[PDB]
């Protein structure tokens, strides 16, 4: 699921970063009730990765599995990597959000120092009002970019199988 | 073989997620990982199922060497009994296994206190008395990690009004800084061995 | 109640084997297999065994039942 | 591919048909800010007051395109998926 | 056993968990631990598995005494049964009767010196052991309230309008309950109110 | 004792559970006690397994006098006898659908009294008067909502939220009322005729 | 109501077991399970058995079934 | 009807629980709003700090007064809605 | 057709029921604010205070318009879904 | 079973896609005019329905999916 | 005593004994071994059908606890 | 009854922790204002919040012994 | 018609059928009928008519509540 939990997760940054969660999350949702980004972009890089055949390769660390790995030589997980996977997962999608969280940040500057020219000039709704444009522009600008993280860079493959798991523990 | 050592199978796995859910320490570990994601602000940042997951597996390492070790025990053939009271105590001796590992996380005072409640030690005091513990502690081992969150919030906050910068909302900004700091280090590596290390 | 729960136990578990067992010597010895008041008394203890094996399982199940919508809902 | 196709066509979908009520709505935000500066008035209902009518009017106008613009891409999308 | 003493064990046995949640005290350690979580304000922490898991757990504590002593009376004319019978529901009669409210009993009974009945009895209970529950709740978020007051007050003494509380407030409920030792406090607290 | 007439029994009996949803005044006390749960801003207690179950113990009483006389009476050799003795058993019960039930509705029923027409009449009826009840039990604290806003306004606190201070002055007040003893009482005094 | 469903139990019990034990003692007596006359009054007490004690055990789990249902 | 008399009484229980505080509140500003004139020294955080303690100060005082009028409104409805 | 003069229609309502109260609140705020211009003393709650009273007077003398309109349209909308 | 499960997934996401607009739409206006507080999953829940019904909905489906067998 | 009460008290299946008739296998003998025949014909779909349950318990007590 | 007293003790309580502060804000402000600097005042700032730490800790810790007191006896 | 076609069906029937049974007691229990092939070649078809009848109508009126859990239930 690896591929696939990174994509989802990009989303709900943006959804925070450009629109609402609400401050004290006392509803505690805001937006969708899975905000909608993510779950849009959760079905999209599924889709794609079956049409590149990657099902062939779900069921091929299957089968692998069972001649590295059979219950009889009580195969169990390695603990060393185990402990590291949570970091993994997260700094794959801090970086490859990075791109649109900036000019975000860039933005709410830009108005809030315009607030010191004119004072009761709303610092919040300007801003506020404004976000949900410049989060859809610059995706669109890198969304076919996008396609070749998940193919290549983020699928698990087979000769994985050798380091995360180890027999008779 | 013997019917009411049948019984036994299918009662205990219809059981079992209620029991991982207060004796094991799967109680623990999940919960301190929730409250840590409640403090960054960003809300299902792992997925609920990232964590839940985790925590399952890494629980596992700790209590399936124990339960392995209660049934091997129960399969040595050299044993023999005479009356019914023989068997009884025979039984009671595999738990001791488990038992013992209650025992070391459980204060005494509570245990005590409903092994006398429980008239008019006892494995139905020791999953009461364990689960209050295990909760407990969640709530001061956590305490810890949100000061440093507090602070960046605070310095920001200040920051603003230095600008002079008023009524911009000092959450669009901090958010991300608490993650870039927290992700930078390697946070969840830190957190997850400090876990593991208490029970190994 | 579990030093009480250990004790139901152990006295059903061994009721269970000395009665299983009983049926079955009863079944091979010929002369308890051919006269009739020794079938007639085999048809009893026959009936009585799975009655009692059947009564147990439901009232067991009807246990781990009661706590399954309390605990989950 | 058919996919990365229509997959652009949803995130440019949304950009244009929110387009000018956003854009409206900030326009209108920033007169009343300047107005504002202008006086010693400070007031918060004045900016939704007046931003209210502008969102709700370009929306009526427009109302009769959206629906020639999703119409069409409906059609397009199922046929892709049957053909 | 008898043919018809069958079908009144396994019928019973069917509608414990319904006995159990409307009748018995489940109903008032349930509700307890659920306020404790929301006056700190968590979400899913501890999940509704471990909080019914030991209120299910504390009341049979509670309420084994009364199987127990139940259990021996019946192993030790239509108008002598039902005699027999009845003196052995008396032991659980008297424990609804100590707890449900003296006028409903009264109230029920005559929609239906006397004796009690059951039937008048588990409504009477239930609706009286809620109301004791909304109760203790309420005492539960005063200590809290001022907590959340206070730290307004500094932030506006600060002037930071727009810093939203809510995140310093959070840790510092929870320094206070541990420091309160409350989860030791509320369950040997909430058991000594039956024996 | 007749095969027919067991069949009859036995159907009966396995068609209870859907009768007493929608024959029977349970409409009115399970969706009262899930309003009241509503309007205190509580969502998972008190458990809808008690709720449903005080609420049927309530309604049984009401009920039970109705059954009885069916009890009391055998519920006769003849078709146009048998039928008359048979529906003179069911207008026990009839006099009842018809005290609860608006006019209008069982005479369009009527041209497609009946039975079958009386049911799905009755149900409309005790379900659009659950909901005039709930209305009035949110007006009680919803007022205490609004007020809460409006003064942490005086203070400043643009954006405290209120309900991690509001919600427990609705269980105050509502334990302050008692308010459990009030409705149960009312709505059982409704039918009962005491 | 309570007071009453002690009554219906009770009267059930008492004249079930009643039944049960008058059977046995006209199959112990040998001028009855001899006799072709007596054994056809003794069948029908056999079957009029089983169909009471069967209708009680349906409309009774019956009876809680509806509970059951209603309160999930 | 019932309705509109219960419906329309809800409103006006707002603006007399909710009168006194932004009254207290309003009349200690006015004070300091002229105060920072008459001593001309200023911080602008001083009217947070005085209008707290007149809020609470009648909030302590009223807390009485507050309770029996909810608790006759609420007995009210439950009567005309049951009966 | 049916569909558009309803879904027209809704928007119509909005911008309508939603219009009076806010005015008055706009038209509040601007007068008591350009008083605070003109005086020397500053106080948020001045204008707050003052708004909530003129608001609720709006919502009391209205109470009864608002409930024909929402009748009329509640009840036309069901004959044309079922027609 | 695993080929047809893949090809009815592709087919679920082209029927998915045009009601996407219909959700970030209705999200970005609410926030417009500072509405963060309105769910709008009540508002647009209808606008769904009457695309569907606009078009010829399950009757372009019905008919898609036998051609590519008949 | 009564019976050799032994360690035979505590499990289900004799699976080391079942384990030993399988290997037997590589018509009909009777009536003898077309008795014994009705042990191994017995014991065997017994045991295959615990093994089907207790995988679906221990499977969706896994997915219970990642359900919350 | 209880209620009543546990309920005005909560008001009693806000005036005085709440008041303190805003007392000593102000006069601390009027002086500063009649007569590194981000790091003096973060000292300064930063200085009262850990003196106020322990004072309010022996306060609302004898508080919510006694309401938990009442409640449950 | 609709709330009626119950009472005359189920009316209708019982008649039909408790009658049939007397009329096959009472015709085991005269020394002409019993003791003659002719009645007792109209007996066993008597008998067997009878013990289908109850059989259908029985299983049908379970088939119509199974439909109405069916439709409720789920």
């Amino acid at each position: 699921s690896w591929p696939f939990w990174v994509m989802h997760a990009l989303g709900c940054i943006i959804d925070n970063q450009r629109g609402a969660t609400l401050s004290s999350s006392i509803d505690p949702a805001n937006g969708i009730d899975t905000s909608e980004m993510a779950n849009f972009l959760n079905m999209f890089a599924a889709v794609v990765y079956l049409q590149n055949g990657g099902l062939v390769t779900m069921v091929d660390v299957l089968n692998k599995s069972y001649q590295l790995c059979d219950p009889m030589n009580e195969c169990t997980p390695s603990l060393p990597p185990l402990l590291t996977f949570i970091n993994q997962v997260a700094q794959n999608a801090l970086v490859l959000a990075s791109p649109v969280v900036l000019v975000l940040l860039l933005s709410e500057v830009f108005l809030g120092l315009l607030s010191r020219f004119a004072p009761q000039m709303n610092a919040f709704a300007i801003s506020l009002t404004v976000k949900s444009g410049i989060a859809v522009l610059i995706m669109l600008l890198y969304f076919s970019p996008v396609l070749p993280d998940n193919v290549l860079r983020l699928s698990f493959q087979a000769t994985g199988l050798s380091s995360w798991f180890y027999e008779r523990g | 073989g013997n019917d009411i050592s049948l019984i036994a199978l299918l009662a205990f796995s219809t059981l079992l997620p209620f029991i991982i859910a207060s004796g094991t320490c799967f109680v623990k570990f999940s919960i301190v990982f929730v409250m840590v994601r409640n403090a960054l602000g960003l809300q299902q940042i792992p997925s609920n199922m990232t964590l839940n997951g985790v925590a399952l597996l890494l629980s596992m390492f700790v209590m399936w060497p124990i339960m392995h070790d209660a049934y091997v025990y129960f399969e040595d053939e050299d044993v023999t009994f005479n009356d019914i009271s023989s068997l009884s105590k025979h039984v009671d001796e595999g738990l001791d296994g488990y038992r013992d590992y209650l025992i070391k996380y459980s204060d005494r005072e509570l245990v005590q206190f409903f092994e006398n409640a429980q008239l008019k030690p006892s494995i139905f005091a020791l999953l009461p008395a364990y689960a209050l513990s295990e909760i407990k502690s969640a709530f001061k081992i956590g305490f810890y990690l949100y000061l440093p969150f507090v602070v960046v919030d605070l310095v920001v906050s200040s920051v603003l009004l230095a600008l002079g910068m008023m009524m911009m909302s000092p959450v669009t900004i901090s958010t991300p800084i608490k993650l870039v700091l927290f992700v930078a280090l390697d946070g969840w590596t830190l957190l997850s061995k400090g876990l593991i290390l208490q029970y190994m | 109640l579990d030093d009480r729960l250990l004790q139901a136990f152990s006295g059903s578990a061994i009721a269970t084997a000395v009665d299983k067992q009983t049926i079955t010597n009863r079944i091979e010895d010929p002369n308890l297999v051919t006269d009739p008041k020794e079938l007639a008394i085999s048809q009893e203890m026959i009936s009585d065994y799975n009655l009692y094996v059947s009564m147990v399982s439901t009232l067991t199940r009807k246990g781990v039942g009661a706590v399954e919508t309390l605990l989950r809902s | 591919d058919d996919l990365v196709f229509a997959g652009n066509k949803a995130l440019y979908l949304v950009l244009i048909l929110s387009g000018w009520p956003t854009i409206v709505a900030t326009i209108i935000g920033l007169l009343v800010g300047l107005f504002q500066t202008v006086t010693q008035l400070q007031e918060q209902t004045l900016p939704f007051g007046i931003k209210l009518l502008g969102v709700c009017l370009c929306l009526f106008l427009l109302s009769g395109w959206y629906g020639e613009v999703l119409l069409s891409y409906g059609r397009q999308v199922i046929f892709l998926a049957l053909a």
